């Protein structure tokens, strides 16, 4: 949550990460940090929208947009299995049409490949928990 | 302006017949493919079109060595992502116009296909159709580049055997000038397709081709991160009083990726 | 006495707009393109959309714009040249059953038409082509080059003839079927007889109309953008806060 | 003023490639074939494929190659001759309902195009024909003979014009239907007007392009290949080790 | 382009054409017109005594072609855009200071003081900001 930027006052800051079409959740990248912990023993997961090498590789080559989202296509580099299909919205975050209840983790040894530009209303194929 | 230089190295009658371009490969491709008639109208500098002759070079050094292709034109190296094939000749200009005090001669040969690559000593670069040009010549030296070939067309992937154009420092570079400096004649290479160059078969234009010269990121070297310790970069510099050939292990990568 | 046949229903009519004939005495060059780029219909970069049964009539399924960013060959060639002028020709394919029952209406909205929001009765007032989602064959349109200026520059902040597509009657299944059956569509484009570019420059820079490319970096070989540690997983979770307000690791796709 | 009809959508265009006109001054002979082999569409040896609902868009359903191994008559005749040159013509038939809703796109990939893996946006950049799985009539293509050499040898380690087919939009049923309903396809081929062989040899040997034939031996009249005893049964079992690493009784179909 | 040797005698003459999207241009609104860009192609190789260091100078001089024209006579305006910056004809001793309300008593250079100050009075842009 937003820390204290002023001492008690309001500041300028980026807008919330939205909005989504009905049925889409936020694809999260997950890393675990170092934590001082008196009682618990689990890992403190922090979540980001895009990792580095994506925030670089942007602002180094400046692309245009031409539409409201990019339809990516995550597939594993071995056997060419298609893991899922996501929408990289033009505001630098990935939406993924998942209608389950709990989490659903994917393997991290595939490569995102841009397929096309898709409008805001495009309807992704559901993923299966 | 002064004409105590060499007027023009007008292309000698190099011993070579005329070679057919797109007239042989036309009834064997299933498309009618033409390229902009304005690309044939000006000489633009090659991608590999910059060399230099210093006086530390010796007779025999290979100044430039560039195979006939579409890699000889920024225009056609870009158009050759959409096609799979090409045929035809090119016309190359060689711009060395060194000082009035320099002296020396380069020899530009026309190496055929399948000739073994490697040494190409100075005793044998003259056995090819060649042009011996002084490094003081004023006006550019137009010299051809024929598509001597065994097949109808070449595929736009560099494993082709195609006619090279080797240039070799024939006599060394010296200067009469009375003061404490030897000039470094720096030549350039300009090129334009001949009258019957042609590409063959429109294909999806893919960026990751054998052409597409290296690009670097537009990021300042002070926002970059270090490759040997987790910190920013606080200044690039050149120091001659250090280990000159170090054996570091991190941040060491070929340009071709590995 | 005549017969008025009760089935033709199509073929949008045009009046030929001049291409290089207006641009010629004011451009430095007029640069032809390959005569075989006019022969094939290749898929638009934005050639993707879907019609779901939860779309209401009026929704604008796509909204293109006459440029050279409608054809992967002209988006490539348009890095050597500084501006274009000429017509184009589009066709769309729709992949639906004999169960889905809707009609879409592809309209040719001129430039400088006030960009607000068209209704369903105003879309059929343009040169349009009406087509349902059960057609097997692709349907095509001429995207002409109505313009005020003599030629366009390949830096697209200029207005050009749009191609708007609206869901005209709601998509609903002749059968009970499924409520998650989306009708995928695709667009495909090619120059018409009167397209040509203007002024040869070098392949300028990266470009615009350059398609986004992502680094070939498996996410486990990446770095988290809110902590100095490698990426240790991918997930999706509806239970966590839906719209967080992170501040680090945020970036547009245009680099800002 | 014109009319641009809103439905043609097909007919791939060609420029005629020369057949025996290039090969003639360098071949010893130029051997015609029966004038009635050009009249019928007979089924390719590899003329078999299926499109299941578990195929993802991008999958390459088949990938042929212009040869004489695309027609059971030219695969036979090509045992007397030493090399061929000429065009061909393919047609495919697809057997789908009015429930299945996909589109495949059959492309003509040239030779020496880097054999990696085409995406879905790059397949429509070749001379292609787009067709959905609900068509009743078979659709056809000209498979031309783009080549660098003057003629090909019937020992196929030479590159020739391929015919690649990709699943363009995913196969999904307008109805709930079944998830195991496969759309069978078939290929059928015939020479075009410009096919002919080169140099009469004897019917050379067994051959290549010779179709695999299995011995007429009922399995009970066989011998086990890991023990000197007759075969005493056939079965399938998912409970046993799926991928054993046997060493005896293993052999390719090319004999190694 | 045109590739000119440094040791040419007579001045290189070349055109500057009016490539445009519109019929004419408006004089009171800088727009996009054709540029001449000059670049150093190969470097300069000469001797140099000890001072000066022999720079090769060059100067561009233009005139209207045979078909230059203006369009529509308006009444002349004084606040145009091709109006060179003129300065007040006032000696500095008669001026007034900008940071302290007093006359100005001496203008001088001084390499000793902070070479890059951050004053906040007497800051202006020559374009009037
Ligand atoms: C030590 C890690 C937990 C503590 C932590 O989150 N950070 C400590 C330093 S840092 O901030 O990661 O820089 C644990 C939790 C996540 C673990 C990792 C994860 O379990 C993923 C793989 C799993 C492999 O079996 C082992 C390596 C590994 C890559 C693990 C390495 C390491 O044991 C990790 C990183």
């Amino acid at each position: 949550t937003i820390p204290e930027y002023n001492d008690g006052l309001l500041v300028p800051l980026a807008p919330p990460i939205g909005p989504f079409l009905p049925g889409e959740v936020l694809l999260r990248f997950r890393t675990y940090m170092r934590q001082i912990d008196t009682a618990d023993a689990a890992a403190e997961a922090i979540d980001c929208a895009l990792p580095q090498e994506f925030v670089s590789w942007f602002a180094s080559n400046a692309f245009t947009v031409q539409s409201e989202a990019l339809l990516l296509r995550y597939r594993n580099t071995l056997t060419g299995q298609l893991l899922f299909e996501c929408k990289l919205y033009n505001e630098g975050y990935i939406a993924l049409s998942y209608s389950g209840s709990g989490p659903l983790t994917f393997p991290t040894d595939g490569i995102f490949e841009v397929v096309s530009w898709v409008p805001r209303l495009y309807q992704l194929a559901s993923v299966g928990s | 302006s002064g004409q105590d230089l060499v007027p023009a190295a007008v292309e000698q009658a190099v011993p070579i017949q005329p070679v057919a371009g797109a007239a042989l490969a036309a009834p064997a491709a299933g498309q009618i493919n033409q390229i902009d008639p304005w690309i044939f109208q000006n000489f633009v500098q090659c991608p590999l079109g910059e060399f230099s002759i210093s006086p530390r070079n010796t007779p025999g050094e290979i100044l430039f060595d560039l195979a006939l292709g579409p890699g000889l034109n920024p225009y056609l190296a870009h158009l050759s992502a959409m096609y799979t094939g090409w045929v035809g000749n090119m016309e190359v200009q060689l711009v060395l116009a060194g000082n009035a005090f320099t002296a020396g001669k380069v020899v530009v040969a026309l190496v055929p296909p399948y000739f073994p690559k490697g040494s190409l000593t100075t005793a044998q670069i003259t056995c090819f159709p060649h042009v011996m040009c002084d490094v003081r010549t004023l006006e550019p030296i137009q010299l051809p580049l024929l598509d001597v070939r065994r097949v109808l067309w070449h595929a736009t992937q560099d494993q082709e055997e195609s006619m090279r154009l080797v240039c070799m420092l024939y006599t060394p570079l010296r200067t009469n000038s009375p003061g404490d400096e030897s000039f470094v004649v720096s030549g350039r290479l300009l090129s334009k397709p001949a009258a019957d160059f042609n590409f063959v078969y429109l294909t999806p234009p893919i960026e990751r081709t054998i052409y597409r010269m290296v690009d670097l990121p537009v990021i300042q070297p002070r926002l970059c991160t270090h490759a040997r310790w987790p910190a920013p970069v606080y200044g690039l510099l050149v120091d001659p009083s250090l280990p000159s050939n170090p054996q570091w292990q991190n941040g060491r990568v070929h340009v071709d990726g590995t």
